[PDB]
């Protein structure tokens, strides 16, 4: 999240921002598990939100 | 003289009144059986009555007449309901537990194991698990959140320095102790006197909180007092002995007619003793709440070191309204899964945020 | 004619004076029951007195008058509180241990089991498992860091060559012994007689360090002592065998009124005997410290063969200052993780770098 400062809008990085190797360009999220996600992180987000 | 002192009716129909040491002492006074028949009273009642100074060759003064019994007139003593005839219910007066001093552990206790009035639960752990420390924490929690209720703590067969630390740190609450130094007959005498007095207080429609220390080593104390076992229940239990723990334990109940009797106590488990396992199994089917405690979590110094999955309550609805019932239902459908150790650290982190209601909110 | 030594009141109402041989000697002097009453004396007190030689047909010297008791006049001895009501606290006076011969072992001890005056500690491991010479090391370190404390060592049920060896190698400090060759009765006599002298010695506000060899080998030797003592527990134990060992060990305590009584003893565990293991847990609920030693370490000749993970103190803050308690708080949050064998070598290296405080420095 600290390096997320260059990722301004929803997923796409802001124009005119310099990038180094190893820096996020587009933030894409897949599903945690193919058939069942991690119960740890699932229940994490369940009781936070 | 004001006589704060409870009937220890001896074998021959005369009685004794122990002192603030909560054990047989000097200020015992004879309680004749004629007064027992006259007043229709039960032993252990708070009796005040005129006493004459002892005379030559006369050892224990005779009670001339009870003026105020239980701070009440004799006729109330003559005509008052019998305890065993009272209707037991499920606990309906839940006990809220929010603590600033340890928000984490006590808030885990609350959100996981809610407590009601009349509750008969059992928290269990192996030896050297600070079960006494948890007793201290919950005692302070009750003294803070519910000061109205009478809090009483009984300690059996334990270290004296811990007793002193508790009594200094309990801030005047009724703390009864019987160290392992004391011979076991003293242990059982004190335990049963507390039992009868508490029965009287509940019989007077009170909210009586009894915090018993370590029912399992208390059971060993009984076995040390109780010779035969009859036939050896594996390793030396006893049927008729444990009945006194059984009577002392199952007496806790929610009474529909006012007042309540909630007693909570802890068990020693995983001691390599089949006896301890048998007592745990035997009272497990008796109590409506259980709070298991994993040793290796205490090894990790993580407090509370609860075995959460084994822990649970009966009649979750009867302490929690249908909206709270269903929200707890959802929360159990949620939390019934995630792994114990990580559960303990990351739940510690997540409940470190805010108040229990605030955390839920 | 001056008679000197420790008072051993015989059961027949008269007494004896035992000498440095630390057993039943013939240098005994009679203290009748009437003498006991009128001086209110206890056995074991450091007695210096005048006596007369035994008469015709009479075999043991008879006391004439008492002059010195525990290096004090008898008149003050009549006026002194007895041990039982003495207010105990938790240990408050720790002992720094960096010894030039083996600073590593003492450093591990300080980091894992800080030692304070009045501590009831323990070390647990099977037979032939790293105990006695470690006891030697800690005794020697105490002989330098706290020369003021009267340090006493008791050996029960061990090989005479070890007895002699530690005898010269302790540098004259108080070493008591009772080999397994000896009958159990001598074991009991010596053990309880040391117990009671230590009771009186701490009774004078003294700090007493008791280095008991083999607490659970003492337990096994007591089972051999145990003629019946009650009903068969699991593993072959009976009911009341423990009480004399329990009254023996639980006497360890930190007293508010000055002095201390710190007893460290070595426990044998994992012997494949239900008896031995059950004694391990039941005395585990008695001590304020245990030091585990696993055998995979020692079969590798890894020393000190300490199971670091299982070891831990009670109430660090009560013995260790808030800054010190906080720094060990952080450190235990740090040192809890690393895995046993790799833990052994990396922690050994880390403490081999510099001294404990120097490591913090
Ligand atoms: N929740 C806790 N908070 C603080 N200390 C604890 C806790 N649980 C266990 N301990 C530690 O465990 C040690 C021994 O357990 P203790 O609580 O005294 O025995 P019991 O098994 O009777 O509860 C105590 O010195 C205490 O420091
Ligand atoms: N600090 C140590 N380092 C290396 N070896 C030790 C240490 N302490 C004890 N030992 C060895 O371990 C053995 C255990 O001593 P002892 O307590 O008499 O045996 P046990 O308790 O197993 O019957 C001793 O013979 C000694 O040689
Ligand atoms: F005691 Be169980 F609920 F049958
Ligand atoms: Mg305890
Ligand atoms: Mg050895």
């Amino acid at each position: 999240e600290a390096a997320l400062r260059d990722l301004d809008e929803e997923g796409v990085v802001r124009i005119g921002a310099e990038v180094k190797p190893g820096d996020i360009l587009v933030g894409r999220t897949s599903f945690k598990g193919e058939s069942e996600p991690t119960p740890e992180e699932r229940l994490l987000r369940s009781i936070f939100g | 003289r004001l006589v704060k002192g409870y009937l220890e009716i001896s074998q021959d129909g005369y009685g004794f009144l122990t002192e603030n040491l909560h054990n047989l002492e000097s200020r015992v006074a004879i309680v004749s059986a004629g007064l027992i028949k006259q007043y229709a009273l039960r032993a252990g009642d708070y009796v005040v009555g005129q006493a004459r100074p002892p005379r030559e060759n006369e050892r224990y003064a005779t009670l001339l007449k009870v003026e105020a019994v239980n701070n009440l007139d004799p006729e109330a003593a003559k005509n008052r309901p019998r305890f065993d005839e009272l209707t037991p219910q499920f606990p309906d007066r839940q006990i809220r537990l929010e603590t600033t001093p340890d928000e984490l552990s006590t808030r885990v206790i609350d959100l996981l194991a809610p407590i009601g009035r009349g509750q008969r639960g059992l928290i269990v752990a192996p030896p050297k698990a600070g079960k006494t420390t948890l007793l201290k924490k919950i005692a302070n929690a009750v003294l803070k959140n519910e000061p109205d209720i009478k809090v009483i703590v009984l300690l059996i067969d334990e270290r004296p320095e811990e007793v002193t630390d508790f009594r200094e740190s309990v801030q005047g609450a009724e703390v009864i102790a019987s160290t392992f130094d004391e011979p076991p007959q003293n242990h059982i005498r004190v335990a049963e006197f507390v039992h009868e007095r508490a029965k009287r207080i509940v019989e007077e429609g009170g909210h009586v909180m009894i915090l018993l220390d370590s029912i399992t080593r208390l059971a060993r104390a009984n076995n040390l007092v109780t010779p035969p076992t009859g036939r050896t229940l594996s390793g030396g239990l006893d049927s008729a002995a444990l009945y006194f723990p059984k009577r002392f334990l199952g007496a806790a109940r929610n009474i529909r007619g006012g007042g309540s009797l909630t007693i909570l106590a802890t068990a020693l488990v995983e001691t390599g003793s089949r006896m301890d396992d048998v007592i745990f199994e035997e009272f497990k089917g008796t109590g409506n709440m259980e709070l298991h405690l994993s040793r290796r979590l205490e090894e990790r110094r993580i407090f509370p070191a609860i075995d959460i999955l084994k822990s649970g309550t009966r009649r979750e609805e009867l302490l929690l309204g249908e909206e709270v019932t269903h929200k707890m239902w959802l929360l159990r459908k949620v939390l019934a899964d995630m792994d114990p150790a990580e559960a303990m650290e990351m739940l510690l982190a997540r409940l470190a945020r805010t108040k229990n209601n605030k955390e839920f909110l």
